């Protein structure tokens, strides 16, 4: 799978066609990285685009469902196999940071 | 050429299981022919016709009796048993003159070698034919991996006699 | 990383005598920061001008071992023969392993051969490896293959033979 | 122990990779097949107009309608492999004539044809890069050449019509 | 078919913490709770020995829930069920529509107020399609005890003939159809012991659809050309209005 | 047929010590464990009295495993499950392929990197065909308890519609297809009591195959001439590309 | 069943065609003897050739499965009937030697 690369801050890239495209194992990385970031009832063309944030960060007691939905999004991605993810800090102020690790379809060629 | 063999070997059974006549079915055939069983070798133990042949030849009547023995379908070795050939002195056995022997202790080869390899210098006192006492003062046993090698070393050391391991 | 480092510009005999002592006026920031003398603030003085440590021996591994709790080590440069027993003893005395590779010239069992000297000395923690070319990396991967068992699951203790290396 | 032999010996199961007789025999079979593999691989190397000598050249001639018989006499390329009659072509000359003929087979009356292959490109890499075609006035086709070609050869090509030529042609010295 | 599809759409139903019950009616107790994954594996020994696989036909999962409903249920630890949002105007895209005068606009306003009264009920129904409880709603009347509420909600769901979403622990299955609902009332306990078997209505998409689930504002917009059967308008009676007087002349 | 075949292929499934579970998920407890060898013996008294035997038609073995899954299972004595090797390039035989120039090679490299991304998933799937657990993998997320893991693995195996290998003690049967999976959750134990019936997919080879199971590197190489049905290319629409401009002239 | 004899060290034999072939009861002996020796994922033409050694002598706790797989290979051999096999030494250094005895289809003619 190809996909246009995004630069550091994550804006789009035009020019260098066929070269601003991520090849693989990093295309999966980019595609998971910003599949997580796709609020659900945003896109009128995909209203279940990805997990529903306005209804999960605005309600108490969803950490388990945040994690289950992140695993859902990641696993249902073209190119990933497994996941290994949990929470690493405990809302250091009130923001919790979770650690997400997944095995792409690559690095399994032995 | 690192062979497969050093991770698995598959060979044919060699010694006749080396068992002893313990059970009831330890049956014997007594010969009287001083071919191979002389006095002090009064018996030999077998569990197959071919071995009796190789010690006795398919021609001698003793191998014939072994052949008609093992040919019985439920023969003794099928129920924890052995055949043994004896020897009664039929007529005027002539025992050839022997030479003096010295059989050492049963050494396991897993303990003799590790103890030997630390022994730099050698030290023996042996006597052959009651001659002058022979002292052996250098046996660099360090380079030894099996009892055959210490056997060779002793063979080179003890003058007037031959050393074997068995 | 949450530390406050304060370095003088000049190098060599440049003591920062103060640990941020109390001033004559103004609420004291020193104690709350952690720079305070009673506080646990390291105050390594400016070392003298350029200092030459001498050229140590491979026994300088002790300095690593007395800092890291390494449990298996290798040397990029091959341990000299004359220094193998020492490190070998070291391997036992510090409850660790040391992996070292040797080339073809050491496939003997004489006393002068250092690996066999290790074997006789019982230095079981000084693991010796063989690489015909001299390819040192064989040790690292070997090390990288051994210290790989999570000692909490069932029967995770692995042998070594016939395992993929790098 | 090249690639072919090594990759094929992996089909010896490991009871038989190390027994010397068996390994030698498998290597014998693999080697005899390997000479065919090498032949197929080197067919391309040894067939084209460049690395061709003797009969294959003649074959190329008869595939490009140019026999070594030009019926003309050209001086010798005195800088053994093969000798012909005087009024034939030593190999190297006949090689590079066949290259020119191959060019003129795929000619076109355009010096920079964008759709089809031009005259200029094909005559230029006919001579491996020592020719240069520029038109004239009465449909002259002026043709610059590097000095590494004797006048005898080129005047012969023009006198045998092997150079690419739609209607009219000429040379320059 | 693919082995990859397994994990992918096995996680496609994630149970929210709020623990929808039989569709939002969690006010009972689940005495037992089962699901039945079944499969049809054709029996006889498969034909080739090389590739004649792909012969495990799937089946509609059933989910059986037997529980009890009492007048007074005290729920231990579960988050409130909050009304789902009306995200219909997310893509609503006006301002390309024509400029038309006042009381030409307002005539449209009256038409809209006129048929919203007839469509908005089913519009809410489809908005709340999976979950019938907050569609029917808390009964709200103090006369009806809790068993009233359970029975009338169950009858509403059953007569509704619309699939509901049912949550077994660890899964909130999305389209369960009420297959069997048996409430029992012993003469030694005032509660109601009810067994409800649901069956999933699994249905995949045959045709090319670039958009999985769009807004209502573009759902018809991205729809492919739908097909209706033929019919003989010349042979209709229920609407055989005469020709308009404005046409006979013209 | 033959009496000799009995012992021969009765031992053809040998249970490894590692004790694969329902396919690698051994993290439950086997309350009961059954297999059902069945046979069809035609009933009426066989015809001749001399040779009219060979009339015991075999049957697909079923294997029933009912067990329980808890949040905390402590396994007593079983060896780790190690990832199976990727022995695909065992016979991979290059170096007869043509000599082609750079960026003619590298163009192939880009094509390979381009469709490996689309094939390697199913390639791993077929590499791990029997055992789905290490395909789906340990869940790896700390949020999902152990019953999460059992349910989502079972659903992945069930929706996978691929046969798995199932181990009853003393046998690790190679191609079991999940027939029925019923997990039950009483209201007096937080665990899940599950009954899973599998049915073997036994299939023999009709056609002459000298090689039993080759590498992927020669599996197509030794394949016999496969057959596809006919079709009318002149009557296709989904790809009716025009004639290439390079051909109309030629 | 015929099969080319192998000499003592086990290399192949050519020449004396139709005479370097083992006839029977010894052809079974040779064929079992080196069926045991056929590592599994060796032969690209038979990747389940025989029992898997790189994955049985490289893992702890397989003696029972070594024995079961040896019985599998031996029993599934054209010409054998029964087996009678067990372990005779106990890794005298660390190498265990097992004793394998099988009844060929011969010697059952009474």
């Amino acid at each position: 799978m190809r996909v246009r690369t995004l630069d550091d801050n994550g804006d789009w890239t035009f020019g260098r066609g066929k070269a601003d495209y991520i090849t693989s194992k990093k295309a999966i990385a980019q595609t998971v990285s910003t599949r997580i970031k796709s609020w659900a009832n945003d896109n009128p063309l995909a209203m279940n685009a990805n997990i529903d944030w306005k209804d999960l960060l605005g309600r108490k007691g969803t950490e388990d469902t945040i994690l289950r939905e992140i695993e859902r999004v990641v696993v249902q991605t073209d190119g990933v196999i497994r996941v290994t993810e949990l929470e690493v800090i405990k809302t250091e102020k009130r923001v919790q940071s979770i650690l997400l690790s997944y095995d792409t379809i690559y690095d399994d060629s032995e | 050429m690192a062979s497969i063999s050093e991770v698995i070997r598959v060979s044919l059974q060699q010694e006749g299981r080396a068992i002893a006549p313990d059970n009831m079915n330890a049956v014997g055939i007594i010969t009287g022919n001083q071919g191979v069983l002389s006095t002090a070798d009064r018996y030999r133990i077998y569990r197959t016709a071919a071995a009796v042949a190789s010690d006795f030849g398919a021609s001698s009547q003793e191998s014939a009796f072994a052949n008609t023995f093992f040919d019985t379908t439920p023969n003794p070795i099928s129920a924890g048993g052995v055949l043994v050939i004896g020897y009664w002195r039929s007529a005027s056995e002539t025992v050839a003159a022997t030479s003096a022997t010295l059989v050492s202790e049963q050494t396991s080869e897993s303990v003799l070698i590790p103890l030997l390899n630390a022994i730099n210098d050698g030290s023996f006192t042996i006597t052959v034919d009651g001659g002058t006492e022979q002292e052996v003062t250098a046996l660099d046993f360090t380079g030894v991996s099996e009892l055959s090698e210490v056997a060779t070393i002793l063979n080179s050391a003890i003058t007037g006699a031959t050393v074997s391991e068995d | 990383n949450g530390y406050f480092k304060v370095t003088s510009s000049t190098t060599g005999a440049t003591s920062l005598l103060s640990y941020l002592g109390v001033a004559t006026s103004g609420t004291d920031i020193s104690a709350v920061l952690g720079m305070n003398s009673e506080s646990g603030a390291v105050l390594t003085q400016g070392t003298d001008q350029v200092v030459l440590p001498a050229e140590t021996k491979l026994e300088g591994i002790t300095a690593i071992k007395s800092e890291v709790n390494i449990k298996g080590a290798m040397f990029i440069d091959q341990i000299l023969d004359a220094d193998i027993p020492g490190i070998a003893s070291f391997a036992g005395a510090n409850n660790m392993l040391v992996y070292e590779v040797f080339d073809t010239g050491y496939l003997s069992k004489n006393v002068s051969n250092p690996v066999w000297a290790v074997k006789l000395a019982g230095q079981s923690n000084f693991r010796c490896l063989l690489s015909k070319s001299g390819n040192r990396k064989f040790a690292a991967t070997y090390m990288a293959r051994m210290h790989t068992v999570l000692f909490s699951g069932q029967n995770t203790a692995i042998t070594m033979q016939l395992k993929e290396l790098s | 122990m090249s690639d072919f032999l090594n990759q094929y010996l992996l089909y010896l199961i490991k009871q038989y990779y190390e027994k010397p007789k068996a390994n030698a025999e498998a290597q014998l079979l693999i080697s005899t097949w390997e000479t065919y593999a090498d032949f197929i691989a080197n067919f391309g190397n040894n067939f084209d107009i460049d690395n061709a000598e003797g009969e294959v050249l003649d074959l190329i001639g008869r595939i490009l309608d140019l026999s070594r018989q030009v019926n003309d006499v050209i001086p010798a390329s005195f800088f053994t492999s093969k000798v012909y009659t005087d009024y034939q072509l030593t190999d190297t000359q006949y090689r590079k004539f066949l290259k020119v003929k191959a060019a003129k087979n795929i000619c076109s009356p355009y010096l920079a044809s964008d759709e089809k292959i031009s005259l200029q490109q094909v005559v230029f890499d006919a001579f491996d890069g020592r020719a240069y075609v520029v038109d004239g006035k009465d449909q002259t086709l002026r043709l610059y050449v590097s000095p590494s070609i004797d006048d005898d050869e080129l005047r012969l090509l023009i006198n045998l019509d092997i150079l690419p030529r739609p209607i009219t042609f000429r040379y320059i010295i | 078919m693919s082995l990859v599809n397994g994990m992918v759409e096995s996680l496609n139903n994630t149970k929210s913490e709020t623990e929808i019950g039989i569709g939002g009616y969690r006010l009972f107790a689940r005495v037992r709770e089962t699901v039945n994954y079944r499969n049809i594996v054709p029996t006889d020994t498969l034909e080739d020995g090389s590739s004649s696989t792909d012969d495990i036909i799937n089946e509609p999962i059933t989910v059986s829930i037997e529980g009890v409903v009492s007048n007074l249920f005290v729920e231990e630890r579960q988050y409130p069920q909050l009304v789902s949002r009306d995200f219909s105007a997310v893509g609503e895209i006006t301002a390309l529509l024509p400029a038309k005068s006042q009381q030409q606009i307002q005539r449209i306003s009256q038409i809209d107020s006129q048929i919203r009264d007839a469509v908005l009920a089913a519009e809410r129904a489809e908005r709340l399609a999976g979950k019938p409880y907050e569609f029917f709603g808390n009964s709200g009347n103090s006369a009806k005890t809790e068993q009233e509420k359970f029975i009338d909600f169950m009858e509403a769901l059953y007569f509704s003939r619309r699939p509901t979403e049912v949550s077994v622990n660890f899964r909130d299955y999305k389209n369960m159809a009420l297959v069997s609902f048996i409430p029992v009332r012993d003469n030694n306990t005032k509660d109601t012991r009810f067994t409800a078997d649901f069956q999933q209505i699994n249905y995949s998409t045959l045709v090319y659809t670039p958009v999985s689930s769009p807004s209502k504002s573009v759902s018809g917009k991205v729809s492919d050309a739908s097909n209706k059967g033929g019919q003989n308008p010349e042979s209709n009676e229920t609407g055989e209005r005469s020709l308009l007087s404005s046409l006979v002349g013209g």
